[PDB]
């Protein structure tokens, strides 16, 4: 399933070039962000 | 360990960038997940926090099983930020 | 809601009252909103 983990990490470099452009480059690709609660925050490490 | 000893002293030496990482394992499927501190000064990681979250990213929140569910801060600023 | 809960809370032990704070020992204390309240009004 192999045509199925690539789009992904072609996307995922890109992210990390728009990541990289320049100082106006606010714009971007989403990503995960992991939030948790100190319990929940060990939990999350 | 060296990954630890590195990251570790630039945790203790501490701008706001976010140190980037990049692992390499056949075990592991490819994934893109950043990882900001957790809920506990605290105004100010709050504020970190929220802004991250804010744009269209998709957040990932974890819940102790001990912890109330609505008592917890996680799943709380998600729905915050995601009704 | 549950600032409306807080509100009255935070009235209360502002004032000099002698505040007696419980902590459950799974969570890790800096996250217990009781000693972190404590704390809050009483450094």
């Amino acid at each position: 399933d192999d045509n199925m983990m690539f789009i992904t990490k072609k996307m995922i470099e890109i992210r990390n070039l728009l990541q990289k452009v320049g100082q106006g480059s606010t714009v971007t690709l989403p990503s995960i962000v992991v939030i948790g609660s100190q319990s929940s925050g060990k939990s999350s490490v | 360990s060296l990954i630890q000893k590195t990251l570790t002293e630039l945790n203790q030496s501490v701008t706001d960038d976010p140190i980037r990482l990049t692992i390499h394992s056949p075990n592991i499927p490819d994934l893109s997940l950043i990882d900001l501190p957790g809920y506990i000064l605290k105004r100010k990681i709050t504020e970190l926090c929220d802004k991250y979250i804010r744009g269209p990213n998709i957040i990932l929140a974890i819940s102790a099983a001990d912890t109330d569910l609505a008592n917890s801060t996680a799943l709380q600023a998600s729905r915050r930020v995601d009704p």
